[PDB]
């Protein structure tokens, strides 16, 4: 915000060596702060790349800094019959370096390690290293927790377990406030990934020259993991530290994989034993979700919040589907052990192949808000793609989506600005953190020194109305009445550490809105209708308020008289004097505008007393917790009394509340505006009803209000109306408070299918059948104690006409079913069978908790008992399933209101090809039998007849 | 009635056209007591004023060259033709959308060039054995569909750099594959060995000829092999006029950008070509694996159709990352390569059955609009792209475009490309916001109050506020004010108290935050949708304070998506068939149906219920609803009669069919993996033989008659 970004320190080094990779601060026994820098290719002594260490001290011009002396000569050692070497040859040291108290670690995760053994050998692996230099004691240490003198055939024989010949150790090294190094190894155990812990007094404490291979006591690794999902995944690439279960005690660790899980990212947090707390999955797959993690209190909540990065992010575009820009997730710490839910805000970059959210450095309160403030770096940001930063502060509701400041990179193309990032750090001592960036493609590092922040305020007071036929004062050197008034400006400067002496430039302007030959007010000392006063605040904490005198011209002079008179103040800084460079930098109240009228049709007694009177109606009671909840707020204005200056509806809604949409009833050419604000914690909706209105007017507004999620708010939420007035007399009228109950309810569907759905068998083991039933919460809300009861005809013995193969949930649902299913291992005019009659298993399954969006599945296999169904073949078989669900709780605080039920009823009917069934031939029986009688009664009559 | 042009205007031509897309100029003096110039075509022809000075443009969309489609392809490809019109011209006046249709046809046989890439890591070894016989065979097969075909061949192993290498021992390094007493060569990134060639003996000859070598790491860096070839066209030869197709062959992970950390390598990757005479990829030690984004943009910009060829464990990966990159077929590859030739020529059958458009060059300016059309009358709104289609069919398409106010350039063009092919079309639009009358100029005219202002075409601007109709009123003058000439519907204040009512009209002021219009100045800026921050949603513009959409969007806030695109399923049908789609989501209304396009459910009816109709007409061409032609409509499964009644298909289920004839028909429904819906069937179905009672009733009578008949001679002799 405050960065000034033309008062910038530059520090150089050697060239190609790549100077300024990593960088951090250092801070001496008396409170002088340095910056330690890291080249990871600075030519040694013999001519060759090994990386080196540069500490630059506060100088205002920067320039060449001494480089710190470390050992870069092979050492190699024999023991018994086994021979250790190391090669240190492209080592890449200082890229990572850290500094804590009076010790400073710089890592080497490419340096070679090398054990021989006759013939057999273990293989020349990079292990890496690091450096520990204390320079107030001059003492020189080194630490590696991957070296070993096992052979490379051991492992093979043991399928390479434990394999840590390619830990790269100290690729991402941190310190907690105890002292404790953490190192990431993410090519330990096989390209899988882990960390080591150790103090840095133990290894002060626990190092002896020349003795290559040790191990500490309190030495600790993370724990081997077979899972598939951790192969390559590179567990370790930035790592942090941060508190989250709330307990001083343990140390929370937050570590990066972006490869994990088949190149997917993912963030771990977990104890200072090693122990998944959570997981945090990425959004898309190889978007290097978890390059960068940082720990920072961005809502000043008191929580720890976390925020990822991922540079391969690919976003959508109109003119391409596909764009490689990068995101930044954050995510903000629930109160209590709940764990971290979707992500708290989603930030994405603007240039093509920026790598946005590759560094992100916390800032601490670079402002002075009281919010914490970081910063993004994008390596290849900006129209240029020459990189760039972008600073996000923070708020009670998170960080702003747009950039506070951005920082351009003044070096040329390739330098690859904005890499690694740091702050937080008070270096000039000026009561503000300043910014370290370091560029290895241009082999520099750029300090920015934070200016001081000032807040100003600014308040305006003017008689509500004038009166023309009242004149008291008089023109200046003349006798002649005119009516006057009093304007007086307040302004004041707050801010911390400001300097002792500041002045501001203030202008005051009298009807802005009309011309300048066309202005009706003036001032009564310069007979102008605008005034600029200097004004010298340094060292006056308390606001300094001045008043002057204006008066109005003569009637004769202008006509209008319902157009409201504007005064407008205006503050800004002095013009940028010699030098330039400003010293501090103002943002606020910086110009006020304020609207007056003259006294009309507020009677005899020339006092307007408006009266007015408001009613609310509010339609959409029933709010459910985690959904699109719209309530329509029908508000009604009238006035009995006298026309109301400047009169609006203002609105304060609960904080999940939301303003989308609002409409006039009345008039179909209105044209109503309204605008919602952040006043304090709570975004008021002011709608600007109208100027003056006249006599018996009624307005009616009918507004949309949406309610996001909430849990803590209460049973119910409260919404506050009111109308604002400038009037002196009944500025505002009754308040009105409407009271929303909030009701949590859910509904779960449960549906079932079995399949073939039509089966034909003809005429051991049958065909198969598979009935499936699945439960889904299809409602907002969630439910607990879902228990389900699932009745199927037969008890699976050989006599049951069914028999169940097998059965399979999915979902964590427990099932259990009576009597035993499956008891043998197996290696391998329609009939209405129901569990009501024919023998009844019943299966009961059981789901404690129950998530929003999740979809429980049983099912089951069997076959139609071959033996059973050669025996009575011509009856129509058709079995049935009936399955009852229920709820017995909810997770939520309002105790209504019961539900859900569930009945499901799947009925699976069986064919056989052309039944042999008794063809009703009775009928054709009885046909010919009333035939033969017919004729044998015909043949009688026509014979006995003659 | 009032319209629009003729209110919020009535200022000058260029106002009085921009203010809406349509409107036209008296520029003829006439009576300016009705306030014409601005108004409908029809309102004006109605006022007469028409001596041929009528200004209303209307955008044109004039064809400048146009070519019919050529039948078919066998020589002369240089003007194949296959995608018209070559080239159009628009002109859209401000504020105005047009749109134009395309039709996308394959022109039959058409030239082919395949580069083959391949691994050669050590299990990929016995595959190596299985390709030293497949340039013949692919030569045969491919030229049933092709006439003309290229061949070239490349392999790689992995990236050269620690610790992807065994570095030690040192004899290792000539020979890293030493534990198992095998013979290997030196690492390589990427070795380019047969350029494209139409010699099929030359591709025989040089397989066999290479080796296996070694690796540590599983993940294999394909991406940069893949790059490098697809960058260096003058290494290999890819021809513009062929049909380019990269087969890419490995049995491991991939690596991605960012991933030379382990290794050193911090430069970010460029897609410049480094491989030389040598046949050698340099800058391997040295480059970082190319980034996702910037792969697809040269497989786009280059035209290449990438077919993966990699073994069922991570065929579900290679799946998921196929539908990011466009124009990519997947396949799955043996464990010997035995079906690389049916593989490769199932991938090169799928490719052309897909087509997608994509656009280049095309400023943020202008807006379009797609909607696509397959194989006969049915047009699919909002969709640029068909499927289910096969060789020589041809497919429609109409592209709208919409400008936003008046850009201060004149001249614009863009791209419109099918994907896999060089044809594509280029579309220039021209900017025409000024109206010819203002040519005439006349500066300063005696008309404009004894020449003291500038004319226009019948309007007189006239100084710093001289707005009269005759050019005096003036903006010092007008002292005394009139009535029922500022505002409308007397009773409320004057130019609803934001402007000043002078020259006889009311003039906005506080020109802060954008721009003011109007007659009684109703109409203002920075008053739009906000919700932290932005306007209009970011994609419309807003006109009097309503946020109108550009295209492809909808809605009074404009966040609503129109296309289709996003919600379109492989089947050929919106949300799979089983919902609807809106702001580009699927929302299912058949119950029990989730997911991305309702396709995911469990519990959904066994296909064979609503395939009877095509059972049916398959086996006797007859049934119900005939009329409406849903034999073939909506199954693509094939049909074949085969009696086996054993196929071990994996997702294959039994069902069963009724007909009119009392007998079960039972069919096998099999959906395999690549999609190929089949049923199989038996024909003439074996019904049982029922009738058994016509004979006997025919024995009865005729025993019955026979008595008869003795009775009747007995009475006769009796
Ligand atoms: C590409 O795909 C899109 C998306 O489907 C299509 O956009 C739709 O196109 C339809 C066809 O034009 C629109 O519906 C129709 O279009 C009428 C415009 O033509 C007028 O017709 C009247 C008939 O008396 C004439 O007097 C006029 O002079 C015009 O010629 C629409 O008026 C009408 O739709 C209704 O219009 C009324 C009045 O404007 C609206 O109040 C009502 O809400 C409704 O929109 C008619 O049904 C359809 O609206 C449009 N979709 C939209 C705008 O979202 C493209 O047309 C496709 N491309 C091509 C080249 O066809
Ligand atoms: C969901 O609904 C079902 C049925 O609608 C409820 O089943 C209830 O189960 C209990 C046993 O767990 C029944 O109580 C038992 O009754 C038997 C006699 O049938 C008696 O011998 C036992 O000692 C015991 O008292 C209870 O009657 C039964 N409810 C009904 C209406 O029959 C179930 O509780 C509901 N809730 C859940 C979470 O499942
Ligand atoms: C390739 O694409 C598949 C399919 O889109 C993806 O795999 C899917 O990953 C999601 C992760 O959210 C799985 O859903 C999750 O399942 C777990 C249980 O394993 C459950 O606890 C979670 O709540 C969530 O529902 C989904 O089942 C899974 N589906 C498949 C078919 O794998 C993923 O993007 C890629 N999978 C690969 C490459 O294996
Ligand atoms: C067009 O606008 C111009 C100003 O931009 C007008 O010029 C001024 O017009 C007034 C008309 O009353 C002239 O005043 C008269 O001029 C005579 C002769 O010079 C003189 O005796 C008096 O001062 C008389 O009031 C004024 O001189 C003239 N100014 C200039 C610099 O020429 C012009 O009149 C406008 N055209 C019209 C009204 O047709
Ligand atoms: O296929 C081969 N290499 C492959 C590459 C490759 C090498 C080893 C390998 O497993 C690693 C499994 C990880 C186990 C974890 C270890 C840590 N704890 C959890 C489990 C996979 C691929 C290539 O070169 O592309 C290959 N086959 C051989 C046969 C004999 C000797 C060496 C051989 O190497
Ligand atoms: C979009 O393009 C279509 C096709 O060019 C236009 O529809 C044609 O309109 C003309 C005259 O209006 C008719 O003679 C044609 O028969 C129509 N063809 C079709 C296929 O509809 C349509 O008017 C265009 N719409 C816009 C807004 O420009
Ligand atoms: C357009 O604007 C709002 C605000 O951005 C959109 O809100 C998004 O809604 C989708 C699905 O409805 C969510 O997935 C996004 O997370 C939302 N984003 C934000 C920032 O809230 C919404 O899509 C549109 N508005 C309305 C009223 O539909
Ligand atoms: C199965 C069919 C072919 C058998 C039919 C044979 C019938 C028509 C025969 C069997 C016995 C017969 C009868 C036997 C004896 C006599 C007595 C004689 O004085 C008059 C005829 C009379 C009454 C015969 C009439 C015809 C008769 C009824
Ligand atoms: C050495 O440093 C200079 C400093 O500007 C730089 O220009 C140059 O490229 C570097 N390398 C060589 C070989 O000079
Ligand atoms: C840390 O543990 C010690 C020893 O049990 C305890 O005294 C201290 O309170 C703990 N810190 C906390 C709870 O913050
Ligand atoms: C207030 O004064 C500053 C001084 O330069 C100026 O930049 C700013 O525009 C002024 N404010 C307004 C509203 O004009
Ligand atoms: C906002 O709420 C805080 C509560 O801490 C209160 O102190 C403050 O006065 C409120 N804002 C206003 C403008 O009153
Ligand atoms: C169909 O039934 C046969 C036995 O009748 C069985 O072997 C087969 O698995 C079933 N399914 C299919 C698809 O053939
Ligand atoms: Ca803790
Ligand atoms: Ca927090
Ligand atoms: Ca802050
Ligand atoms: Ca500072
Ligand atoms: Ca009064
Ligand atoms: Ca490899
Ligand atoms: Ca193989
Ligand atoms: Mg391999």
């Amino acid at each position: 915000l405050n960065l000034d970004p033309v008062q910038l320190t530059f520090y150089a080094g050697p060239n190609g060596s790549q100077f300024g990779f990593s960088l951090d601060f250092h801070k001496d026994s008396h409170g002088r702060v340095a910056i330690v820098v890291g080249a990871p290719r600075t030519l040694g002594p013999s001519q060759e790349e090994t990386g080196g260490v540069f500490l630059c001290p506060w100088r205002a011009e920067g320039g060449q800094c001494p480089s710190l002396l470390f050992d870069l000569r092979d050492e190699t050692r024999n023991v018994g019959s086994q021979t250790l070497q190391t090669f240190k040859a492209r080592q890449g040291l200082g890229a990572s370096v850290v500094s804590w108290s009076d010790v400073i670690v710089a890592c080497a995760p490419w340096q070679h390690w090398n054990v021989l053994e006759k013939t057999e050998e273990a293989e020349k692996t990079p292990v890496g290293s690091c450096f520990l230099a204390q320079p107030e004691s001059g003492r020189r240490a080194e630490y590696s927790p991957c070296r070993g003198n096992t052979l490379s055939r051991i492992y093979v024989e043991n399928d390479f377990s434990w394999d840590k010949r390619y830990c790269e150790a100290g690729f991402s090294s941190v310190v907690t406030q105890a002292g404790e190094l953490v190192l990431g190894a993410p090519g330990g155990y096989y390209f899988l990934g882990l960390l080591a812990q150790a103090p840095v007094a133990d290894i002060f404490s626990s190092y002896r020259p020349g003795i290559l291979l040790w191990h500490v006591s309190s030495q600790s690794l993370s724990f081997d993991s077979s899972n598939p999902e951790y192969f390559d995944g590179y567990w370790g690439y930035s790592v942090a530290v941060g508190e989250f279960d709330g307990d001083l005690n343990t140390t929370e660790y937050v570590v990066g994989a972006p490869t994990w899980s088949w190149t997917l990212g993912a963030v771990e947090i977990l104890d200072s034993y090693y122990q998944r707390l959570h997981r945090l999955r990425g959004e898309q797959m190889a978007s290097y979700f978890g390059h960068s993690v940082a720990v920072t209190d961005v809502n000043g909540d008191g929580r720890h919040d976390l925020l990822v990065g991922a540079p391969l992010y690919m976003e959508s575009r109109a003119d391409r589907k596909l764009a490689e820009v990068g995101r930044v997730y954050l995510f903000l710490q629930p109160r209590g052990p709940h764990a971290l839910g979707a992500p708290s805000l989603l930030l994405t970059g603007t240039q093509l192949y920026g790598r946005f959210g590759s560094a992100i450095a916390p800032l601490g309160d670079l402002d002075r808000d009281g919010y914490n403030d970081i910063a993004v770096a994008a390596p290849y940001g900006g129209p240029s793609g020459r990189g760039q930063v972008l600073v996000f502060l923070g708020q009670s509701e998170g960080l702003r989506s747009r950039p506070s400041q951005v920082l351009d990179s003044p070096f040329p193309t390739g330098s690859a600005f904005g890499f690694s990032l740091r702050g937080a750090v008070d270096i000039d001592d000026n009561g503000y953190p300043d910014l370290i960036v370091g560029a290895y493609g241009a082999n520099q590092v750029a300090v920015y020194r934070a200016q001081p922040v000032v807040k100003a305020s600014v308040q305006l007071l003017v008689q509500d109305s004038l009166n023309p036929a009242v004149k008291s004062c008089v023109l200046p050197q003349t006798k002649t009445p005119v009516s006057c008034f009093n304007i007086q400006m307040c302004v004041g400067a707050t801010g911390h550490n400001i300097p002792q002496k500041l002045s501001l430039n203030a202008e005051l302007q009298l009807d802005r809105q009309k011309p300048r030959q066309g202005r009706r007010v003036l001032l009564l000392g310069s007979q102008q209708a605008g005034t600029t006063l200097n004004l010298d605040l340094g060292g006056k904490h308390s606001p300094i308020c001045h008043t002057t005198m204006a008066f109005l011209r003569d009637e004769a002079d202008f006509r209008d008289k319902l157009s409201p008179i504007v005064l407008s103040l205006n503050v800004s800084l002095p013009p940028t004097e010699a030098g330039m460079a400003p010293a501090v930098v103002l943002h606020g109240d910086t110009h006020v505008q304020e609207q007056t009228r003259i006294v009309l049709d507020c009677g005899e007694d020339d006092v307007c007393v408006p009266q007015l009177q408001l009613t609310a109606s509010v339609t959409g009671s029933p709010l459910l917790v985690g959904a699109d909840n719209v309530l329509e707020l029908q508000m009604d204005a009238a006035n009995e009394g006298e026309g109301a200056y400047e009169a609006e509806l203002a609105v304060h809604l609960p904080q999940g509340a939301h303003y989308m949409r609002a409409l006039s009833n009345v008039e179909g050419f209105e044209r109503l505006i309204c605008n919602q604000k952040k006043e304090n914690e709570t975004r008021v909706v002011l709608c600007e009803l109208g100027n003056p209105m006249k006599k018996n007017a009624q307005i009616g507004i009918a507004m949309l209000v949406s309610v996001g999620n909430l849990e803590e708010a209460g049973e119910s939420v409260s919404f506050q109306l009111q109308i604002r007035s400038k009037n002196s007399q009944n500025p505002n009228s009754k308040i009105v408070l409407l009271d929303v109950p909030v009701r949590a309810e859910a509904q779960v569907e449960l549906r079932g299918n079995s399949f073939p759905a039509s089966l034909v068998v003809a005429a051991s083991w049958g065909p198969k059948v598979e009935h499936t039933y699945e439960l889904h919460n299809n409602g907002p809300g969630t439910v607990n104690g879902l228990h389900l009861s699932i009745h199927l005809p037969g008890q699976s013995q050989p006599s049951d006409l069914l028999y169940i193969l097998d059965i399979q949930p999915q979902g964590g649902l427990q099932c259990f079913p009576q009597p035993p299913v499956n008891p043998l291992k197996v290696d391998w005019d329609p009939v209405l069978v129901s569990c009501d009659s024919a023998p009844c298993t019943v299966v009961q399954c059981d789901l404690q908790e129950m998530a929003r969006g999740q979809r429980a599945m049983v099912t089951v296999l069997a076959f139609l008992w071959l033996p059973s169904l050669y025996q009575r073949p011509l009856d129509q078989f058709v079995l049935q399933s009936h399955a009852w669900f229920n709820v017995s709780s909810l997770p939520y605080a309002v105790p209504p209101l019961s539900l859900p039920r569930g009945e499901a009823q799947v009925w699976t009917q069986l064919l056989r090809a052309l039944e042999e069934r008794a063809i009703p031939i009775w009928w054709v029986l009885v046909g010919v039998l009333g035939g033969l009688l017919l004729l044998t009664i015909l043949v009688l009559a026509m014979w006995k007849v003659g | 009635g009032p319209n629009i042009c003729t209110t919020r205007g009535v200022s000058s031509c260029q106002q009085c056209l921009a203010v809406s897309p349509m409107c036209a100029w008296c520029s003829d003096e006439a009576l300016p007591l009705g306030s014409p110039r601005c108004d409908l075509k029809e309102n004006l022809l109605k006022d007469n004023c028409a001596p041929e000075s009528i200004e209303f443009p209307v955008s044109e969309a004039r064809v400048l060259e146009d070519r019919p489609l050529s039948d078919k392809g066998s020589g002369d490809s240089s003007q194949v033709t296959q995608v018209s019109p070559q080239r159009i011209a628009l002109r859209l006046r401000p504020d105005d959308s047009k749109n134009f249709s395309i039709q996308v046809r394959q022109v039959e046989d058409y030239p082919v060039d395949i580069y083959y890439l391949m691994d050669l890591s050590y299990s990929m070894k016995d595959d190596l054995w299985s390709i030293q016989n497949l340039g013949t065979k692919l030569a045969t097969q491919m030229r049933k569909l092709t006439s003309n075909l290229r061949i070239g061949f490349g392999a790689f192993v992995d990236k050269p750099v620690s610790p992807y290498m065994y570095i030690s021992p040192p004899e290792a390094l000539e020979n890293p594959c030493y534990d198992m007493k095998t013979t290997c060569l030196p690492m390589f990134g990427y070795k380019h060995v047969l350029t494209l060639t139409d010699q099929v003996t030359r591709f025989n000859e040089e397989v066999k000829k290479q080796s296996v070598s070694r690796n540590r790491d599983a993940p294999e860096g394909g991406f940069d092999a893949i790059m490098q070839a697809t960058v260096c066209d003058e290494k290999i030869g890819w021809r513009n006029d062929a049909s380019h197709l990269l087969v890419f062959t490995t049995d491991a992970k991939t690596h991605i950008a960012l991933d030379g950390r382990l290794a050193g390598i911090v430069q970010p990757n460029d897609g410049q070509c480094h491989v030389g005479s040598d046949n050698h990829y340099s800058a391997s030690t040295t480059m970082d694996y190319p980034s996702l984004g910037l792969m697809t943009e040269k497989l786009s910009q280059k035209n290449i159709n990438l077919i993966f060829a990699v073994t069922e464990n991570v065929v579900n990966l290679y799946q998921n990352y196929s539908e990011l990159i466009p124009g990519t077929t997947v396949g799955v590859l043996s464990m010997d390569s035995s079906n690389v030739l049916q593989l490769i020529v199932d991938a090169y059958g799928k490719i052309r059955s897909k087509v997608e458009l994509e656009v280049r060059d095309l400023p943020e300016e202008l807006s379009l609009s797609f909607n696509a059309t397959c194989l006969n009358n049915e047009v699919i709104p909002g969709l640029k792209s068909c499927m289910g289609l096969k060789i020589g069919d041809t497919v429609s398409f109409s592209i709208e475009a919409k400008v936003r106010g008046c850009p201060q350039e004149k001249e614009k063009s863009f791209t419109i490309k099918p994907v896999g092919f060089k044809d594509s079309l280029i579309v220039q639009v021209t900017f025409d916001c000024d109206c010819a009358c203002q040519a005439q100029a006349e500066p300063n005219s005696h008309r404009c109050n004894n020449g003291n202002g500038t004319f226009e075409c019948g309007v007189c601007r006239c100084g710093p506020g001289w707005l009269g109709s005759q050019c005096e009123c003036s903006e010092e003058d007008y002292r005394p004010s009139q009535q029922d000439e500022c505002s409308p519907r007397e009773g409320q204040p004057v130019c609803s108290q934001r402007g000043e009512c002078l020259c006889g009209q009311c003039v906005c002021h506080s020109s802060d935050f954008g721009k003011i219009t109007g007659k009684y100045c109703e109409c203002d800026d920075f008053s739009c949708v906000r919700y932290k921050g932005e306007m209009c949603s970011g994609h419309g513009q807003c006109s009097c304070g309503d946020c109108l959409c550009d295209s492809d969007w909808t809605g009074y806030y404009c966040n609503c998506t129109t296309r289709t695109d996003t919600c379109m399923s492989s089947n050929g049908l919106l949300c799979s068939g089983r919902g609807k789609c809106e702001c580009g989501s699927c929302v299912c209304i058949q119950p029990g149906s989730y997911g991305d396009t309702c396709e995911k459910c469990p519990t959904c009816p066994d296909a064979c219920t609503f395939k009877k109709e095509c059972v049916e007409c398959k086996k006797f061409d007859r049934g119900a609803l005939h009329d409406e032609n849903t034999c073939n409509r909506y199954c693509r499964d094939e049909i074949e009669s085969v009696k086996e009644l054993k196929d071990t298909g994996k997702d294959a289920v039994n069902c069963t069919y009724k007909n009119e004839d009392d007998c079960v028909v039972r069919f096998q429904y099999y959906e395999d993996s690549s999609g190929k819906s089949i049923l199989y069937v038996v024909e003439e179905p074996e019904c049982p033989k029922g009738p058994d009672i016509l004979v006997v009733l025919l024995s009865v009578m005729g025993a019955i008659l026979l008595i008869g008949l003795a009775a009747l001679l007995i009475w006769k002799l009796l």
